[PDB]
DNA sequence: CTCACGTATGCTATAATGTGCTGACGCGG
DNA sequence: TCCGCGTCAGACTCGTTTATAGCATACGTGAG
RNA sequence: GAGUCUG
């Protein structure tokens, strides 16, 4: 069972592992997230609903007035994506919000029966996400990259040494909210617990408990176990807990009953402990000297006097014991604190704590955050409560509370966003447990602690900031104003919210120009995760541990896709099957294994859930519809991998591909490639420019089709049915009755995007896939995007490649290409460049866009038309004028020479200059399109007006054809309904279709169908009118531009660039090269058959590189093409459909254990010859990643092609005709032309403009810049002799102003003499040091 | 200075000077007005804050943030940092008669030669062309010589061929770790946009042709030409200055 | 560790006495009569009020301290022109003065290019109008839409909104190195002017003796001052027609000297 | 790492061997970006001194 | 020689009088 | 606790928000 | 300055 577009061309699958779950929608993250932000939920606080309920209702400081939120609504977008992109505006919806101003009486207690004013106010336009996953901001397609941050909750960490060469591990807890101040607990080398509020100055940890109203004895009862001391008769006794001693050394002779258990001065082993516990020991007699040092728990006072004998937490002595006895206390609660397991930390922290009561603690906290400002009690209570116990300033969020509760081993997930007194103590408890040795530190790099924020969360946050700024303004105006005249909209400002959101979608680091070189570039960019930007790491901050692959990255993050650069490890591509859990942790699918049998039940497990189960590997062999074949299966748990028995196995990897990301999944024999080279391979696939002819990959993986479809660049059929009309512009499909709804007319129109500019100035062109009158299903590819073959992703072009040296023309990765490649226009690439000409208004006057330009040849003005605009279709070259522009010059006081010169030619040419937009030098192209943007008030150019005439008439035609095809399609249905119960075939066709409003039939369900079709017809009739009025308004609409700007003319050039020496090419195994020479066909190594090789690559760039994938790709590529050459031969000789069918079935069903079955037969003869015609230019094969083709399968395929098993062939030198002395590996490598063309990089400069302050030449080719002569380059001249070359570079070549002109004159005069001076940079340095008030003088000879 | 857009752009020193002048003049005012001393003090604190921000911003505690939030660049900041003036504009500079392009092999070359693209060399030797053009009397003046080059006339190629003869050009590759990261060659004019490098020197540059680029520099003076031909020529720098061994080694 | 200039000043203000009604009247009568202590105490006691207005005037132009100091200047003028005879309170009168001086300073100092209060006041009305338009028009105000509402000239509205365009630091997001010196000519252009100026001297000693004595003394090439056709008469020519015939006769023979040397149309483009 | 990679590139790595390879690979690549700075800083200190 | 034009300093009276981001690099002296 | 360091060039793109009474006399230079 | 890159 294959789909229609697959019947045209089937890829042979060498995969063996049946896929239980298909690749999901790849642009799932961006769409779900943003959809949640705009999604209207009444309850589920997501995006805007949450944002309003959080801030609102805002009540005044006086408390008379309050503003409350009702609901919001997004207006429909003013401009479609198309008009936004052309005009250079943000694609957004207006946000209208219903708000109710309610007012209370001050005289009545809280009477709400005074004034309720409800109105719908504008607060900004919110940018909308495209169906593809992008935002159009100021006419540029941009993607907002998902972020990876430390999850709110608690984290227990520890400086592993670092501080104090003592080398003490100091443990710390950090409580991180989603919003609020951070709460730190930490240890000191002296084992004192400290609190840092908001990482300010240090305070003793106990101070925070005093602020929460804890007495000393209550604190001690919380952290410490009590030990009771009974004073009986004269001897001292204490209540023993059998274990407590445990691993201690007995300081006294321990006697129980009458009989001695411990010997004094010996270590108490397990036997002593079990003996004591079984004997039921509860009292033991002890010496008085053992209590010297024990800490009293409670306050003990003299019942006689009523004064304190000893305060809580006080070190006991022999005399305090005596005083306690004689007062009448024969029971003393003392702290259990035996070092080791139970450390006295809080006991020692209370002794360091200078504060006494609650107030004294609150004052000291207040004095830390606000040092200097005198305390008040109300101020200190307010500040402390407003830190972590205010609903408005503190919010852990659901994820914070959930991770917090799980870290403290709770049962309940959900709870308060504010910190409870219990929370803080539990955290301190766990900290101290970890110090004692029971309990462990959480890992920051662990994905269980790293959470994903996609768009909607981030848009939500910026939107809350906007609201908060508004709340101050609103509350301020509610208090000042009279309440009754004043309506809510005069208080609200839209500009703060609009500004917050604008700054996110435009200024933000995560909002970046979509990487649109090719479909894969786009799709991978939209599934990016960055640890950088706001609320994240910095390159400075970023260490080595975060960057490296973490164990938990398995199935969630790609290990082999990360920028090789400063961003190495902070930016991560998402894995294939990976997805975000409800809280925003990453999760991966796994097949449940029940009683050893491996079900199709599939569970997404988070990073933390994964640790708990044993997961079998995907390559683990299952036995035909039940359990594992092998007894000891290779699995992984607790983040590490080994053999397990079958009963132990809980789960298994869903696919072999789930570890890898999208980009790397497209690499065929990844299994045989070094991970480094593979990284650069996946990275260069993103740089691949789509060629003029999009060629499929012969050696693919199968992700090719998934990527092409999910990217959105292909037009895919929603409804299916039969194609009514193809055109190089549009596809109209007539829908099938089964999916076709009986309401609207059932004709789908897909308009194709023709040759349009990309962000990287590449070309975006959609061509139609299907022919006129082709039946198609839902999800069939209707039109191919730029780098896509019939549904599959086609980033470049496969080529006959031979590995062997040439005469050094492939020296270090250098590539030797045949002229045939250039001739066949393979790797010829299309670049559409957008040039704008801006007419501004200056102090002197407005600039004119006339063809009337001072000092210009008729050659130049020939190409400009009446207005001063180049004609459509005109070929242009550097220096040709595209849009003529002249600028008003104010009164030119001329040099006498210019007075003479202007007098001689009399070409005074008025008071005007020449600022015309001309083609940049060396770029050459054909003008494909021109756009004119004018202001509303200013009189339109002749050329602007004829452009609007075209757009108007074209609009009219488009809408007219809509209503015509929709009416024809709709009456074609009425015709079929009327036949149902009323045979009038020939009689209905004769009377006009326009007079069918009269026509009905008997009152049944079919009469109601006629009413549906009649109401739709008229609905479309008026709809067509209001659509046309909208179009006409937008075409006439004068655009509001930047201030100063009267009009703008945008010219679009089309440049065809040929492949050429210097151009950069690569494969998909990270194998790069620069083309060194284009060899004549005659010269290139050729086969016994006479067929020349296309590309000659260097053997020596393989064994060092350890990317063996390229060689396997080449052997299989030749085998693929071997079978294509057999099918090509059989199609040339027509032959039998039966015979073709035989060969092709034997071919598809070759592999030793091929998963994919192809029961050819069912294919009709017509389907088979269309299939062979596609297979002729080489049978496409799919080698999944880690489940790829085996060497033996490739050699078997080669034998089917009658090609050699070695995949090496005899080659003959094109030049000499003699044979090469040994066989050469030849086959087909799929090759890519990257964006790095020599055309764009070549630059040269003799003299140019110079910098403002430093007077040195500028940098960069765009500014016509000199190459930087850096410290490093200077030192080289210092090492040599070269003193004159160095001075040259310092002086006449850079700053020295007089020197450079004088030496220019000398070089034209042919003197070749320097005449050096003083570099202007140094003159500046002097001025800058004197500006500091340091006298720096030059002292003369 | 006025940007093209009609807008202006200014140094942050102007914002810091304006701070200092406003507060200083306000201090003069409050002294003329005999203000109470608490307010005089506040103004004297603010004046010292403004001068300290102007001299060295960020040293006296929290630096004064301008328009974005980024701290204003003060006087000391223009001298101090690597980016100051020392490392950036003085110990190294941007340079005239300098170009770059992708490198590619020239196996046909001899050790002392390099393929230099026609259009690149045309531009780098512009004054040398102007000069020969006027000595042959083919160009009446400089402006006419410029327009003859712009038109890229056939006689100009022949003159350019004549100038480049025996004129050495410096090739440089980043990073320049040791002195052989700069070498002089005699250029060979070639059609096409890529620089052609001799294989045997690829070792010294650490040049592999998978897209690496090189800087070209023209030694102008007779002295600089001679220092390039004698000291810096490829042929003359065969042994590594680090160890005695030949750097020019087949691979 | 109180180091901050702001927190120091606000500490000093808190340390002041707060005034009542009868106390304000007593000090105010003595203050206008010219008491030293009365003026100082009224100022120092009312500093807290300046802070209140200065607090709700931050993040608009100057810093809190800057506004606090300028606001203090308003306090002084308030104490100078206070009327204790009127039963109405000081706080009410002072609030006007403090807001006036702060606003005025914020309109002047804030903007790098000093914008006059006249234009600033007009700008106020344009922007308030834009806000009311934005609330009802879901989109933002156009220049023409604002102009329609105020019944004012489109050009005047555009000039105003242009002046609103703020300039960011060139060194800050560098731009300095992108932007070239437009006033400085490249050595290429400067060398071309040298060639022209040198050729002129040689061209002056190639024509007639009376054809380069009135052609150069007019343009100011050899002479000292650039005269006109009528002003060449001051030397020896003393003619208007004969000066204009001879000026152009010098240029016609020189036009053929540039056609033969090989410029004319060659040096016409340039 | 205590478990070595038994296989070679001709044989092909499995998912676990490849994932384990990545660690060394990426640390190598990050080393070239980050460590180059200290090498170069040493060159510059040496140059200034001599 | 006189007025308009551009720019600036002036005054207004219910009472109101105390502030307020981002955190985390790592080695040496 | 503070302050000082942390390779060398190259390519491109983006980007420059905020609210601030109205009106009368006074001070000063330019244009007709 | 914040980017994504090429050595
Ligand atoms: N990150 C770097 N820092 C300094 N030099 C480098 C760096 N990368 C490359 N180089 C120099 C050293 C060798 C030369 C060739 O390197 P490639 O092929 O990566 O370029
Ligand atoms: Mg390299
Ligand atoms: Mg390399």
């Amino acid at each position: 069972v294959y789909s229609y577009t697959e019947k045209k061309r089937i890829r042979k699958d060498f995969g063996k592992r049946p896929q239980v779950l298909d690749v999901p929608y790849l642009l799932s993250i961006q769409l779900d997230s943003f959809q949640k932000f705009i999604e209207q939920d009444p309850e589920g606080q997501y995006g805007l609903e949450a944002a309003f309920r959080s801030v609102f209702p805002i009540q005044s400081y006086s408390g008379n007035s309050e503003l409350q939120y009702v609901s919001y609504r997004l207006g429909e977008p003013v401009f479609d994506v198309q008009e936004c992109q052309i005009r250079g505006v943000t694609y957004s919806a207006p946000l209208r919000v219903k708000l109710r101003l309610v007012i209370y009486e001050r005289e009545a207690p809280e009477g709400t029966v005074k004034d309720i004013k409800e109105q719908e106010v504008y607060m900004g336009e919110i940018p909308l996400m495209t169906d593809n996953g992008t935002f159009v901001i100021n006419g540029t397609e941009r993607v907002i990259v998902s972020q990876l941050h430390r999850s709110p909750g608690v984290f227990f960490d520890s400086d592993k040494g670092k501080t104090h060469s003592s080398g003490k591990v100091l443990y710390n807890a950090r409580i991180i909210p989603y919003r609020g101040s951070w709460l730190d607990f930490e240890f000191d080398p002296k084992d004192n617990l400290f609190v840092r509020i908001d990482r300010r100055r240090k305070l003793p940890a106990t101070i925070i408990l005093r602020a929460l109203n804890y007495t000393t004895e209550q604190i001690l009862d919380l952290f410490f176990e009590k030990v009771i001391f009974e004073i009986r008769d004269n001897k001292l006794q204490m209540e023993l807990v059998p274990e407590r001693l445990r691993g201690e050394t007995a300081s006294f002779d321990i006697e129980a009953n009458g009989k001695v258990y411990v010997e004094k001065g010996r270590r108490i082993t397990a036997r002593h402990i079990r003996q004591l516990e079984k004997d039921d020991v509860k009292l033991i007699e002890v010496p008085v000297e053992y209590i010297a040092g024990k800490v009293v728990a409670k306050d003990y006072i003299d019942e006689s006097t009523g004064e304190l004998i000893c305060a809580a937490n006080m070190e006991l002595s022999l005399d305090l014991l005596a005083k306690l006895s004689q007062s009448g206390h024969k029971r003393i609660e003392t702290l259990f604190t035996n070092d080791l397991d139970h450390g006295p930390y809080i006991s020692e922290t209370l002794r360091v704590d200078p504060t006494n009561d609650r107030l004294s603690a609150l004052v000291e906290i207040y004095r830390m955050m606000r040092p200097g400002e005198p305390p008040t009690r109300e101020a200190a209570e307010s500040l402390f409560e407003n830190l972590f116990f205010s609903e408005d300033r503190y919010d852990l969020s659901a994820v914070g509370r959930m991770k917090f509760n799980r870290s403290l081993l709770r049962e309940e997930i959900e709870g308060s966003g504010i910190l409870s007194k219990d929370d803080i103590i539990d955290v301190m408890k766990k900290l101290i447990d970890i110090r004692n040795g029971k309990g462990e530190v959480d890992d920051i790099d662990h994905l269980g602690n790293r959470r994903i924020r996609s768009v909607g969360e981030m848009a939500e946050n910026q939107f809350r900031v906007g609201l908060v700024r508004v709340e101050r303004a609103v509350k301020e105006r509610l208090s000042l104003g009279d309440l009754d005249t004043l309506m809510p909209q005069d208080m609200i400002n839209a500009k703060p919210i609009s500004a917050a959101v604008k700054e996110f979608f435009g200024s933000s680091q995560l909002s970046q120009f979509m990487d649109q070189n090719n479909p894969l570039s786009e799709i991978t960019h939209k599934r990016r995760i960055s640890a950088l930007g706001p609320g994240g790491l910095t390159r400075e901050r970023a260490g080595f541990e975060v960057r490296d692959v973490h164990p938990t990255h398995y199935g969630r993050v790609c290990p082999i896709e990360t920028p090789e650069g400063p961003n190495i490890g902070l930016i991560n591509s998402l894995s294939v099957y990976a997805q975000t859990n409800e809280y925003g942790f990453l999760e991966t699918p796994y097949r449940k294994v029940t009683d050893g049998v491996v079900t199709d039940e599939i569970h997404y497990l988070s990073a933390i859930e994964e640790g708990n189960y044993v997961i079998a590997q995907a390559n683990s062999n299952l036995d035909e519809e039940g359990h594992f074949v092998e007894d000891l299966v290779t699995c992984r748990s607790k983040g590490e991998s080994s053999l397990f028995s079958r009963d132990q196995v809980d789960y298994m990897d869903v696919s072999t591909q789930q570890v890898v990301s999208v980009g790397a999944s497209l690499i065929p024999f990844l299994e045989h490639d070094d991970a480094n080279r593979a990284l650069m391979g996946a990275n260069m696939q993103r740089q691949a420019v789509p060629t003029l002819r999009a060629d499929k990959p012969l050696v693919g993986t199968g992700m090719e089709r998934a990527v092409a479809v999910d990217s959105g660049v292909t037009a895919v059929a929603k409804r299916g049915g039969v194609v009514q009309y193809v055109d190089a512009s549009r596809i109209v499909i007539k829908v099938n009755e089964d999916e076709m709804y009986p309401g609207e007319a059932g004709i789908d129109i897909y308009n194709l995007t023709k040759y349009t500019r990309s962000n990287q100035n590449t070309c975006i062109n959609q061509m139609p896939c299907v022919s006129l009158g082709e039946p198609v299903e839902r999800g069939d590819v209707l039109a191919d995007g730029p780098s896509t073959d019939l549904g599959e992703l086609a980033l470049g072009q496969n080529m006959r490649v031979a590995f062997m040296p040439w005469n050094g023309y492939n020296f270090e990765d250098s590539i030797l290409v045949s002229e045939r490649v250039v001739q066949e226009d393979r790797f010829t690439t299309i670049h559409i460049q957008e040039l704008a000409c801006v007419s501004r208004d200056t102090k002197l006057g407005p600039e004119e866009i006339t063809a009337d330009i001072p000092n210009v040849g008729e050659a130049a003005l020939s190409k400009l038309d009446e207005s001063g605009i180049v004609y459509i279709g005109a070929e242009v070259t550097g220096g040709d004028i595209l849009v003529g522009k002249v600028t008003p010059k104010g009164e030119t006081q001329l040099t006498p020479e210019e007075k003479l010169l202007r007098a001689i030619f009399g070409e005074k040419a008025s008071d005007v200059k020449d600022s015309s937009l001309r083609v940049p030098n060396g770029v050459s192209g054909t003008v494909i399109d021109v756009q004119v943007f004018t202001r509303d008030g200013v009189e339109k150019d002749k050329r602007a007006l004829e452009i609007e005439e075209m757009q108007l008439k074209q609009a009219k035609k488009d809408l007219s054809e809509e209503l015509q095809i929709l009416e024809a399609g709709l009456f074609s249905r009425i015709r079929a309904v009327l036949v149902a119960g009323g045979v009038e075939a020939e009689k209905l066709d004769k009377l006009p279709r326009d007079r069918w409003l009269e026509l009905g039939l008997t009152d049944e369900e079919k009469q109601n169908q006629l009413e549906q079709l009649a109401e739709q017809y008229d609905e479309l009739k008026h709809e067509f009118e209001k659509k046309l009025e909208a179009k006409r308004r937008k075409i006439t609409q004068g655009d509001d531009l930047a201030p100063g700007v009267l009009k703008i003319v945008k010219v679009y050039l089309a440049v065809k660039r040929r492949i050429q020496p210097g151009d950069k090419m690569a494969g998909r195994h990270g194998n790069k090269g620069v083309i060194s020479k284009i060899n004549p066909i005659e010269d290139m190594p050729y086969d016994e058959n006479g067929t020349p090789v296309d590309i000659v690559l260097n053997p020596l760039g393989v064994p060092s590189r350890m990317n063996i994938g390229q060689i396997l790709e080449t052997h299989l590529g030749m085998a693929a093409k071997g079978i294509g050459d057999k099918i090509n031969a059989m199609l040339k000789q027509q032959q039998e459909v039966a015979k073709l069918r035989e060969f092709i079935q034997r071919a598809y069903d070759l592999g030793a254990d091929v998963r994919q079955k192809v029961d050819l037969s069912t294919f009709s003869d017509e389907e088979v010859m269309r299939l062979a015609e596609n297979l002729r230019k080489g049978m496409p094969i799919a080698t999944p990643v880690f489940d790829g083709a085996k060497e033996a399968e490739i050699k078997e395929l080669l034998k089917l092609g009658d090609l050699p098993t070695s995949g090496q062939i005899r080659l003959y030198d094109g030049r000499t005709g003699e044979q090469f002395e040994r066989p050469v590996t030849v086959g087909y490598m799929y090759m890519l032309k990257l964006n790095h063309l020599v055309d764009d990089k070549m630059h040269a400069r003799s003299t140019g403009s110079y910098s403002l302050v430093t007077q040195q030449p500028l940098g960069g080719k765009a500014q016509f810049g000199g190459q930087r002569f850096g410290e490093m380059e200077v030192w080289a001249l210092e090492a040599y002799g070269a003193a004159y070359t160095l001075q040259e570079m310092l002086t006449v070549k850079s700053d020295d102003v007089n020197g450079r002109t004088k030496m220019y004159k000398n070089i034209v005069d042919g003197n070749h003499q320097m005449e050096p001076g003083m570099p202007e940079s140094f003159n500046v340095l002097l001025k800058e040091i004197r500006s500091l008030g340091i006298n720096i003088e030059l002292e003369d000879e | 200075v006025p940007l093209d857009g009609g807008r202006f752009a200014t140094s942050d020193l102007n914002d810091l000077y304006r701070r200092v002048i406003n507060r200083n003049n306000r201090l003069k005012r409050l002294l003329d007005l005999a203000a109470p001393d608490i307010i005089v003090r506040n103004e004297k604190r603010m004046l010292q804050e403004a001068v300290d921000a102007l001299l060295d911003n960020g040293r006296r505690g929290r630096a004064i943030t301008g328009s974005n939030k980024r701290p204003l660049k003060s006087l000391a900041d223009m001298i101090k940092g690597k980016q100051g003036r020392f490392r950036q504009n003085l110990l190294g500079k941007r340079v005239d008669y300098s170009g770059r392009s992708v490198i590619t092999v020239g196996p046909y070359l001899r050790l002392h030669q390099c393929g230099l693209p026609k259009k690149m060399a045309l531009e780098l030797f512009k004054p040398f062309i102007y000069g020969k053009l006027e000595l042959r009397g083919l160009a009446t003046t400089i402006k006419a010589a410029k327009k003859m080059v712009e038109r890229e006339e056939a006689v100009v190629w022949d003159i350019l061929d004549e100038v480049i003869r025996e004129h050495p050009v410096l090739l440089n590759r980043a990073p320049t770790l040791h002195r052989l990261g700069i070498q002089a060659f005699e250029p060979v004019l070639i059609e096409g946009k890529a620089i052609q490098l001799h294989p045997l020197v690829c070792a010294a540059y650490n040049a592999d042709f998978d897209g690496d680029q090189m800087a070209v520099h023209v030694p102008l003076t007779l002295e600089a030409q001679l220092e390039a031909r004698a000291l810096m020529m490829s042929t003359n720098n065969i042994l590594s200055p680090a160890n005695g061994e030949p750097i020019i080694v087949p691979s | 560790r109180v180091l901050d200039a702001t927190q120091l000043y606000l500490g000093e203000i808190g340390y002041s006495p707060l005034l009542t009604a009868e106390e304000e009247v007593y000090f105010a009568r003595r203050a206008l009569r010219g008491d030293v202590a009365s003026r100082r105490r009224m100022i120092e006691s009312n500093l807290r009020l300046v802070v209140k207005i200065a607090r709700r005037y931050g993040n608009r132009g100057l810093a809190l301290l800057d506004l606090i100091e300028e606001g203090n200047l308003g306090l002084i003028r308030a104490v100078e022109k206070f009327d204790p005879e009127r039963g109405f309170r000081f706080s009410t009168y002072a609030t006007w003065w403090i807001r006036q001086t702060i606003e005025r300073a914020i309109m002047n100092q804030t903007r790098t290019i000093r914008l006059p209060i006249h234009i600033v006041k007009e700008l106020n009305v344009y922007l308030r109008t834009a806000r009311e338009l934005s609330h009802k028009l879901d989109h933002e105000p156009s220049a023409e839409e604002i102009a329609e509402q105020l019944d004012k000239p489109v050009d005047d509205v555009s000039r105003m909104l242009r002046l609103n365009e703020r300039g960011t630091a060139v060194d800050t997001p560098a731009l300095l190195d992108i932007l070239a010196d437009e006033k400085e000519n490249g050595p290429e252009d400067t060398t071309q002017d040298d060639d022209m100026k040198q050729s002129i001297v040689k061209w002056l000693f190639e024509l007639n003796a009376k054809q380069r004595e009135v052609l150069a003394r007019r343009f100011g090439l050899l002479g000292y001052e650039a005269a006109t056709l009528e002003d060449v008469g001051r030397e020896i020519g003393l003619t208007r027609e004969r000066v204009r015939q001879i000026q152009v006769e010098g240029l016609r023979r020189l036009r053929e000297i540039l056609q033969t040397q090989g410029l004319n149309i060659e040096a016409l483009f340039l | 790492i205590e478990t070595p990679i038994t296989a070679n590139f001709r044989e092909g790595l499995n998912v676990l061997q490849y994932f384990i390879s990545t660690h060394g690979a990426r640390k190598g690549l990050a080393d070239t970006a980050l460590k180059t700075a200290n090498s170069g800083y040493l060159t510059r200190r040496l140059v200034d001194v001599a």
